[PDB]
């Protein structure tokens, strides 16, 4: 396989998600709007409180790092001023990493950043746009780009790259890029293809979460 | 604060005139009623109940390791806990200086009383749990300390170790125990309101006073540590050097009393 | 390892099979700055326990219309083994642990019904401690709730049987701690209902009523011994 | 602009002194602003290409001190965090290097002693922390730590590690009160640091931050896009939100590049002028401290 | 490792190892703070420099307090190592003479967070009593900087391990420690700091009269 | 204790039935109309009519938390407070402020018992101008058991200093001062904070003596 | 932290269903949810499920050094941390954690304490290496069910778990890749799986505790609401060798010991059950792992 | 006009002919042109069956936002003076209640509530800004309609979009089902939370069980099997 997503799984729970990219598998939740505590009370702003938690050991200062590049992404994700002084728990427990924790976090981000998406859309809080986040890779071998890469392919990199971009007019204009974490060696021409590939891989990954809304939505809302 | 304006004042005049009368009523030189109560525990080297007139109790345990003291320059560890406290607010851990400190070797108390051969020496665990504290706690644990460490029983060396007597570790006799003879010092605290200089405050005397200074007695002497200390926040005002001479002498004439009586029970 | 029993119904402390330790009790320990006060010896597990209040708590979180808010604190020293402990234990597991147990329990035996807007913070400090331990924490407890004039509906009497295969030995010490499966057990009143069961070992069924029944009986002799020694105090304080 | 003074805090600091209570490895002040940046770079001792796993990080605590009483903030604890993580993806510490030998301390009964070096059983490496505090936070204080990190990386020396006679047999005897396993042979190995051989670096993979933003300006909201080099005031480090983060290296390699589109459009033309700013800059930090 | 900090690895161990001084002072030179003092002392025995900064005044709203509190953190320096403890000790040394110099009644609800920084103390031949001058020279300037109200410039002198602190030209003392040093230096020192202290007095007033 | 199902009926017992187990360590005794467990010592238990002194705990915006040493707090409110200034002067709002100004937290002041409420609160008053606060004196205290059970005990000893004495165990002690000295007042003194100059040697002693 | 604010009622509704005995599910107080195990496409990596309780739980094993009062033994940690995604009363990893000690506490005593993962032979070198054993235990969904979950889910992930198989010399441990030769399964000594009696009163306490009668509604797994609305509870946890393992009783209902025991006896039968669909399940899910490693047998006929 | 949206993606009539908003649409507060922001189905009305279209997104939700016009059954979790407070559906922002907003009540004719009591209550009043409103006496009908205070039953939590089909459309078949196997008194909130009491236990929790049942599967031809056999199970 490629990838899998499911929503509506978990049920107590104001929204939730589950996305599987082959070896690694990320389970979400989305709570809220909710009742805000005192230090996350934010005048106009709903607040966003993110913890990530891995499989294999307990979460340390390595999720807090994980929390805020999360963050990033979200805080324009979310309409902010669709619940004023209102907070936001979203909770991601990643059930396998199947990869090595410390050194990459290429899989498990892109996979938290999709959970959360349709995590927020079973939630029912208002989303812009449309993100989705896919894996880029380069091996030395051949010392060149493998897009959507296997643990393997992982072990084997020299260097790694996250992208995420927003998704408008017909989910298909890219608006921004909300996210370009390039780490390891690269120089700029590597980087251009990256974004170029990038737009389109993006582009059918926001093809296949579009598709399974629809699907597993559908039959819930009828009429 | 816990006290009243109008109680505050009172005493201020009260105790800074010249008869410096108190809540007790003792002259600047008395002490209030304390109980020693000794040798509780049967599985530690020695142990110590004091419970004060304020009704502030602490409770001092004595317990040990012989160790390789070549590898070491701290003999006495003091650990302080005070109940109802954590393990590392500012007052806890500033007694627990306090107290290493007083009990620092070769400083007012032996390094040669804890030692059976020149190469091995005790390392004596002190364990102080105060039982409630509502005043300062230093002074009763200082007086504690003492009657523990005149209670302290070591094991008795099986045979006169030398340090080349084989070169394997020390090894005890079965039951006999040796007596643990050692003089550690006696802290004293003396409070300053107006121009007086008073020995021992109660409770409500530390609530008004300036300020006070912590002195120590060891060996028939004055000694280190000497330190002030300001025992409220809202009433504290500054003091002169004759005040502080004076409270020399008051110590140096009043504590040698105190010791002896202390000393046999 | 030595002997745990043999059939001439000797230990090494030379206790008989259905005999108790030295049960030694005193109240009024603090009487100067604790509501109520005692100290309990069971072998020598010295513990002595503090109640302070009832008394309003100055932080309105902790009011509470229907019932007081109870707070039991286990400290633990580092003086109660051989050696001098390393860890810290105010702030273990194993502790807390202690701690949820004896507040859900105290909780009903004492009624906090009748103390709306209260805190009440018991205090348990253990001195020493030589196994038999956990029973012998809620019997400290138990004595300064009576004295502290706090109401409650019966005694719990806890007491701790270790089943040397077939064999109950009633009460314990730390030779039969380690050497063999526990139980530890409490009785609220001259009941047969068992307030507290907690077993940390393998203990078969098959053999589960005569380990309980035994222990529901010693625990009857561990209630008596309470009663005497407080009428034996109130007594006292009703001549003068 | 950034003023940088290096061994004025270090153990190895004077020649004629080497003083027991220090042990400082590499260090550097660095001031920017106000922003003033304190590294003390300081090892241990633990007993044991291109692929990541063959690069070793320093696992630092980075403290930042904005009147906040802790020092275990949310704020600091992302940063530490984030810099291990730099430093494992800018591969500048190869693990061939903490790799060290030791050689034989043996005394002699001649009332001398003799502390036998093998060119520089069981085999060891170190591990690198570094102690960074912040006083007085104004702006991103991210790329303040990694500038002198690196000055301080490029000063750290490694002491010396001796061993016994018969090592592999030396007893411990430490433990007690078990229970087996109270008696057996342990390898201790003291530090000297009467001599310290320097840092095997790889010089190429140094690289010298910097920061940016992007941000959008508006004629009737004060009543395009517009590229800022960096970050110092309290509002910009608030309403900057599309940012990037990049680590430069003076020959045209980068070693990350993090943007983050907090909300406000970015076209990738300022993405490119950017990767220019930062690579300048590395080559006017490099010259400018002879490191 | 832990969950609020990265640690490295657990079982790893640290290594084994093998008038007569000048105050110059300095103020207002870093920015995120009320007020700042940096205090450099070069003597023949050691060298040492001290960074204090001061925040607030600060409201502590939610309850009312009948005047106004001083926090004091030592924070152990990158090429000093001490004892938490005594840091505790000095901080509530400190504290205690800060207590009797701040005037607190021209602020309700406060709370001060005073840092002391022991950054840099380097022999070129306890230790902790030396550095009670340059502390207390530092956090008053800072005090002063920042506008809190003062009775008098608090400072000290260092005479054999003992130390005096006095306020109003050697009249009044504020606070005293002796730790380790010999019986009987009570007039030595006192003459010794007042001269110290005298000396050190209009220094800091010099530093405050450039701004 | 008893099956009788008329008696027992009432405080430091429990039941099943009829069948009343105790619930409390003290004696069997006839309070009021009905023979019942009463207890062997416990906290103060206020009632009404009782006079009592005690300290104020917590200022709130419509009521003082008194400290009397019982089992909750007393309350103590604003029609029920005499004030220095006038006799219930120098007030015109509400405010935590100005019932802060009168009275500090810890001051100290006979209150006497308006009504026991079934909570354990009860509603105190002020209303005298020889009550309210206590002031030229010392602190004393003991068990509320060991002093006699009166509506008043506050009186004239020799001397000529004044013990007044709750039903609390709270003891205050001063030279006797005008409100007391009128038995054999104030007005702007009645919650104003005063310490007399006038307190002398001997008069101390008394004080420290008694 | 933040809870769940129920009705009267719904207070009283719910215990008049079990007075007039019925339950909400549509289940018996005697039954227990089906448990479905979903084992992973790697060692130790379990889903449980039953019914709308979901938890997980991920084995980890690590290289570790012994404590210093056992050093031969090695260390079993259990995280039963909990973040929400079952309420909001259960935020921050530890908050309040009162059953996080709880359930953590429980399940070292029923593996660690009385035996059911190996110790002894954790020691790789007695007193210097040994391995550490860390269950992490994080539910998703909760519908009641804690600790017999969670119990499951510690079980069954340590059955499935499989450790680096490794060579000494010396102090030196050879560390070998799973792919380079099979990782090795754990030690079980027992299988220890609980069931918690949740007890609830048709009284009042004063009525209960002089009283003899018993008329007390035992149910076993409940839901959400009966969690929090319980009065008391029994938490008894048994082997499929008729021993009782661990017991935790400590507030709630009291119980005369013939009712304690019929707990303990009702217990016994439905953990054969549970033990019994645990054994298959993890048989069928083996064989498709076991279906080239049958050819490649080495254990064969002579 | 009847389409599947999602967020991010043009609206499907112009924005140029005028239109009220209802649900899901949001207006940039820079832009200002409406776009979508919820996943669903889109309805617009058409004008000569309108006087102004009104458009807006069904979307399937869990968790409840004060809105006007509503009824809402709530729990009364505090006794204040001059209020009580509501929660109507766990873990959220509080909902106030008038001392007053039952029928007849007045000053001199206040309540005596305490917690734990259901209410069943109109919206009255919704912001984001400040506290939502609920009083149990309808002002726009004039007659409460049997608003008050509920007592016994049993509370089903539901699905949002389950709530409202049912409520807004009375050919959905579950009540007509219902209506048969027993007789009962149905109460409906629009937070997600659905009572429901019969004069019997067995009767009451059939109901409790069924909608739940119903509710999970959420399909249309489950809906009339799930019935039969839970109410025969009930007697069985």
């Amino acid at each position: 396989m490629s990838v899998q997503a499911e929503i509506g799984i978990l049920d107590h729970v104001d929204g939730s998600s589950e996305f599987v990219s082959q070896d690694t598998k990320v389970i979400c939740s989305v709570t809220g709007p909710i009742e805000p505590k005192a230090r996350q009370e934010l005048p106009t702003q709903l607040a966003l409180e993110i913890i990530v938690r891995p499989a294999k050991g307990v979460a340390t200062t390595r999720e807090k790092v994980l929390e805020d590049k999360l963050r990033a992404v979200l805080t324009p994700l979310i309409t902010r001023h669709c619940y004023p002084r209102q907070l936001c728990q979203i909770t991601c427990q990643i059930l396998e990493s199947g990869e090595d924790e410390a050194e990459f976090s290429l899989r498990e981000l892109s996979c938290c950043i999709n959970a959360a998406f349709l995590a927020l859309v079973d939630a029912g809080i208002a989303l812009n746009s449309m993100c989705a986040s896919i894996p880029i890779a380069i091996i030395k071998d051949t010392s060149d780009i493998i897009v959507d890469p296997t643990a393997e392919q992982l072990k084997i990199s020299l260097s790694v790259h996250t992208l995420a971009l927003e998704f408008v007019n017909g989910g298909k204009v890219v608006k921004n890029v909300l996210l370009l974490d390039s780490n390891g060696d690269f120089n700029e021409d590597q980087l251009f293809s990256l974004l170029e590939l990038g737009e389109q891989k993006c582009q059918e990954l926001v093809t296949n979460i579009r598709r399974i809304i629809q699907d597993n939505i559908s039959p819930r809302l009828v009429v | 604060m816990s006290l009243s304006v109008a109680e505050k004042s009172y005493l201020y005049d009260s105790l800074a005139s010249t008869p410096s009368i108190r809540p007790d009523g003792r002259l600047p030189h008395q002490f209030r009623p304390i109980e020693i109560f000794t040798d509780f525990l049967p599985s530690s080297n020695g142990s110590s109940r004091i419970i004060a007139s304020d009704g502030s109790e602490c409770i001092v345990s004595i317990k040990s390791k012989v160790v390789d003291h070549h590898v070491e320059n701290e003999l006495l560890q003091v650990d302080v806990d005070i109940a109802g406290q954590r393990d590392d607010a500012l007052v806890v851990e500033t007694i627990t200086s306090l107290l290493n400190k007083v009990l620092k070797s070769g400083s007012g108390v032996d390094s040669s009383k804890l030692q059976l051969t020149k190469k091995y020496s005790f390392k004596i665990f002190v364990d102080v749990l105060v039982i409630s504290s509502h005043s300062h706690p230093i002074s009763l644990i200082s007086f504690a300390i003492y009657s523990a460490l005149n209670s302290t029983y070591l094991p008795k060396l099986i045979s006169a170790f030398d340090d080349l007597e084989v070169e394997e570790l020390p090894t005890f006799h079965d039951y006999d125990m040796v007596k643990l003879d050692i003089n550690p010092p006696l802290v004293f605290i003396l409070a300053v309101v107006g121009n007086n200089m008073l020995l021992d405050p109660a409770a409500n005397e530390s609530e008004v006073a300036n300020n006070g200074l912590i002195i120590s007695w060891s060996n028939g002497k004055i000694t280190s540590p000497i330190r002030s200390v300001a025992l409220n926040d809202s009433n504290v005002k500054s003091f002169k050097p004759h005040l502080l001479k004076q409270g020399l002498a008051m110590v140096e004439k009043y504590a040698p009393d105190v010791v002896r009586s202390l000393e046999n029970l | 390892r030595l002997e745990i029993y043999s059939p001439e119904g000797l230990r090494l402390d030379g206790r008989r099979w259905n005999e108790l330790r030295r049960f030694e009790s005193s109240i009024n320990t603090h009487p100067h700055a604790a509501d109520g006060s005692s100290y309990m010896e069971q072998g020598n597990n010295k513990i002595i326990t503090l109640v302070k209040g009832p008394k309003e708590p100055r932080l309105k979180s902790q009011m509470d219309t229907s019932k007081a808010l109870l707070n039991v604190s286990v400290n633990i020293t580092k003086f109660s083994k051989f050696e001098r402990s390393k860890s810290s234990h105010k702030n273990e597991r194993r502790v807390l642990e202690i701690q949820t147990s004896l507040v859900r329990m105290f909780e009903k035996n004492v009624m906090l019904n009748i103390y709306p807007r209260t805190v009440i913070d018991i205090e348990i400090h253990v001195l020493e401690q030589d196994g038999g331990i956990m029973g012998s924490l809620i019997n400290g407890i138990t004595l300064a709730l009576i004295d502290a004039g706090i109401s409650m509906f019966d005694y719990i009497s806890g007491i701790s049987v270790g089943l040397y295969d077939t064999t109950p030995l009633l009460d314990t010490n730390s030779l039969e701690e380690n050497a063999m499966s526990t139980v530890t057990l409490g009785v609220v009143g001259k009941s047969e209902k068992l307030s507290l069961l907690l077993v940390e070992d393998k203990i078969p069924l098959d053999r589960l009523e005569n380990v309980l029944a035994i222990g529901i009986a010693g625990a009857h002799r561990v209630r008596d011994l309470m009663d005497e020694e407080l009428r034996k105090h109130a007594q006292k304080r009703v001549s003068n | 602009d950034v003023a940088i003074e290096n061994n004025t805090l270090s153990r190895y600091a004077d020649a004629g002194n080497i003083d027991t209570k220090n042990n400082i490895l590499g260090s550097n002040v660095l001031k920017s602003g106000k922003t003033i940046v304190i590294t003390s770079i300081t090892g241990g001792i633990i007993e044991e290409e291109d692929i990541i796993a063959n690069y070793a990080s320093v696992y630092p605590v980075v403290e930042v001190e904005r009147g906040r009483v802790g020092a275990c903030t949310d704020e600091e604890m992302t940063i530490s965090q984030k810099l291990h993580d730099s430093i494992l993806h800018s591969r500048i510490l190869p693990k061939k290097a903490l790799k060290v030998k030791a050689g034989v301390r043996s005394a002699n009964e001649d009332g001398t002693f003799s502390v036998l070096y093998p060119d520089e059983k069981r085999k060891w490496s170190y591990v690198l922390y570094a102690k960074i505090v912040v006083l007085s936070r104004t702006g991103p204080v991210f790329d303040l730590c990694w500038n002198s990190l690196m000055y301080a990386l490029q000063s750290v020396k490694l002491p010396r590690a001796f061993i016994d006679e018969r090592a592999s047999d030396l007893r411990m005897t430490i433990r007690t009160r078990g229970r087996s396993a109270t008696i057996r042979e342990t390898y201790e190995i003291i530090c000297d640091q009467t001599k310290s051989v320097p840092l095997m670096i790889n010089a190429k993979n140094i690289a010298f931050a910097s920061n940016y933003g992007i941000v959008e300006l508006d004629p009737e909201c004060q009543l395009n896009t517009v590229l800022i080099a960096d970050l110092d005031t309290e509002a910009e480090e608030t309403s900057i939100h599309s940012t990037i983060s990049i680590l430069a290296a003076p020959s045209g390699n980068y070693k990350q590049l993090t943007l983050m589109g907090g909300g406000a459009k970015i076209t990738p033309e300022m993405i490119k002028r950017s990767l220019l700013l930062s690579r300048v800059r590395a080559d006017d930090l490099s010259t400018r401290f002879n490191i | 490792q832990d969950r609020r900090r990265l640690l490295g690895p657990a079982a790893a161990k640290p290594m084994a190892f093998s008038s007569e001084q000048e105050l110059s002072l300095h103020t207002g030179f870093i920015e995120n703070c009320n007020g700042s003092a940096l205090v450099e002392a070069r003597s023949l025995g050691h060298q040492t420099s001290l960074i204090s900064a001061v925040y607030g005044p600060r409201s502590i709203r939610g309850s009312f307090t009948s005047q106004g509190t001083i926090s004091i953190q030592l924070k152990n320096g990158l090429l000093e190592k001490y004892n938490t403890n005594e840091l505790k000790e000095v901080s509530s040394f400190l504290m205690g003479i800060f207590n009797s110099v701040v005037n607190l009644s021209r602020y309700p609800k406060s709370g001060i967070d005073i840092f002391v920084y022991l950054t840099y103390d380097k022999d070129l031949t306890s230790q902790i009593s030396s550095l009670i001058p340059h502390c207390i020279t530092s956090i008053t300037l800072a005090l002063a900087d920042a506008g809190i109200e003062l009775v008098d410039m608090a400072g000290a002198g260092e005479a054999n391990g003992t130390v005096v602190s006095f306020i109003k030209n050697g009249e009044e003392i504020v606070g005293f420690w002796k730790d380790d040093g010999d019986d009987e230096d009570l007039l030595e020192c006192l003459d010794r700091c007042k001269e110290q202290y005298n000396r050190y007095r209009d220094l800091m007033i010099s530093c405050l009269m450039n701004q | 204790v008893t099956d009788d199902p008329i008696w027992m009926r009432g405080h430091g017992t429990y039941f099943l039935d009829n069948m009343t187990y105790s619930s409390v360590a003290g004696t069997v005794s006839r309070v009021n109309r009905l023979l019942s467990v009463i207890p062997l010592k416990g906290r103060y238990a206020p009632e009404t009519g009782d006079h009592v002194v005690g300290r104020i705990a917590e200022v709130g915006n419509k009521r003082w938390k008194v400290d009397i040493g019982g089992k909750q707090h007393a309350v103590l409110m604003l029609g029920s407070v005499n004030l220095p200034g006038g006799i219930l002067r120098r007030k015109s709002e509400s405010d935590e402020l100005q019932m802060r100004s009168f009275l500090k937290e810890g001051d100290l002041l006979n209150a006497e018992v308006q009504s026991l409420f079934q909570d354990g609160s009860a509603s105190l008053h002020t209303r005298s101008l020889k009550y309210g606060k206590l002031r030229n004196g010392m602190f004393c205290q003991v068990p509320s058991s060991l002093i006699v059970r009166a509506k008043n005990h506050t009186h004239n000893l020799p001397g000529n200093i004044t013990v007044v004495l709750g039903v609390n165990g709270y003891i205050w002690l001063r030279k006797t001062s005008q409100m007391d000295l009128a038995r054999d007042e104030s007005s702007w003194q009645i919650y104003s904070d005063e310490n007399d100059p006038s307190i002398s040697n001997n008069i101390r002693q008394a004080i420290c003596r008694y | 932290a933040k809870d769940i604010e129920i009705s009267a009622s719904e207070s009283k509704f719910i215990l008049e269903a079990l007075r007039q005995n019925y339950r909400l599910d549509g289940r018996s107080f005697d039954q227990f949810r089906d448990v479905e195990i979903t084992f992973g496409k790697e060692f130790g990596d379990v889903s449980v499920k039953m019914g709308n309780t979901k938890v997980h739980c991920r084995i980890s094993c690590q290289i570790a050094q012994p404590y210093e009062d056992r050093p031969f033994e090695g260390l079993f940690v259990i995280s039963t941390e909990i973040s929400p995604m079952a309420g909001s009363q259960f935020e921050n990893g530890n908050i309040t954690g009162e059953d996080e000690v709880l359930c953590s506490r429980i399940i070292e005593k029923s593996v660690r304490r009385s035996g059911a993962l190996d110790v002894e032979g954790l020691c790789i070198v007695a007193g210097s290496k040994c391995w550490a054993v860390r269950a992490d235990v994080h539910f998703l969904d909760c519908d009641g069910g804690f600790i017999d979950a969670s119990c499951i889910a510690v079980m069954a992930g340590l059955m499935h778990f499989k450790k680096p198989d490794i060579t000494v010399h010396g102090e030196q441990i050879i560390v070998h890749p799973v792919n380079e030769r099979e990782p090795v399964p754990l030690g079980i000594l027992h299988i220890p799986i609980c069931v918690t009696f949740s007890f609830f009163n048709p009284q009042d306490t004063e009525e209960n505790i002089k009283g003899e009668t018993n008329s007390e509604i035992s149910i076993i797994d409940a839901t959400l609401k009966e969690e929090l609305l319980r009065d008391g509870v029994l938490t008894v946890t048994l082997n499929k060798n008729r021993e009782v393992v661990q017991v935790s009783k400590a507030g709630g209902l009291p119980m005369d010991a013939l009712t304690l025991m019929k707990c303990c006896h009702e217990a016994y039968s439905i953990i054969e059950k549970i033990t019994d669909q645990i054994l298959q399940l993890l048989k069928e899910d083996s064989e498709k792992r076991n279906k080239y490693a049958a050819m490649l047998t080495s254990e064969n006929a002579r | 006009m009847s389409t599947f949206i999602f967020p991010g993606d043009s609206f499907p009539v112009d924005p140029t002919t005028p239109v009220k908003l209802g649900p899901g649409i949001y207006c940039d507060p820079n832009t200002q042109e409406i776009r979508p922001v919820n996943t669903g189905v889109l309805h617009v009305s058409a004008k000569g069956k309108s006087g102004v279209q009104t458009a807006y997104i069904d979307y399937s939700s869990k968790r409840y936002i004060p809105s006007v016009n509503d009824f809402v059954i709530g729990v009364i979790i505090g006794t204040f003076s001059d209020s009580y407070k509501v929660s109507l559906q766990n873990f959220s922002s509080s909902v106030s209640l008038s001392y007053m907003a039952f029928p007849n009540a007045s000053k001199k004719n206040r309540p005596t509530l305490q917690v734990g009591d259901l209410v069943y209550a109109r919206v009255c009043t919704a912001e984001k800004e400040l506290e939502a409103e609920i009083e149990c006496f309808d002002s726009t009908t004039g007659r409460d309609a049997g608003f008050g205070i509920l007592e016994d039953g049993m509370i089903i939590d539901v699905n949002l979009n389950f709530a409202r089909q049912l409520l807004f459309n009375n050919d959905f078949p579950l009540l007509k089902v219902l209506a048969a196997h027993t007789k009962f008194e149905v109460a409906i909130g629009l937070n997600g939370k659905i009572w429901v009491k019969c004069e019997e236990l067995s009767n009451t929790l059939a109901c409790y069980r069924t909608i739940m049942e119903c509710c999970q599967k959420n399909d249309t031809a489950a809906f009339k099997d799930i019935a039969k056999r839970q109410f025969k199970e009930i007697l069985t």
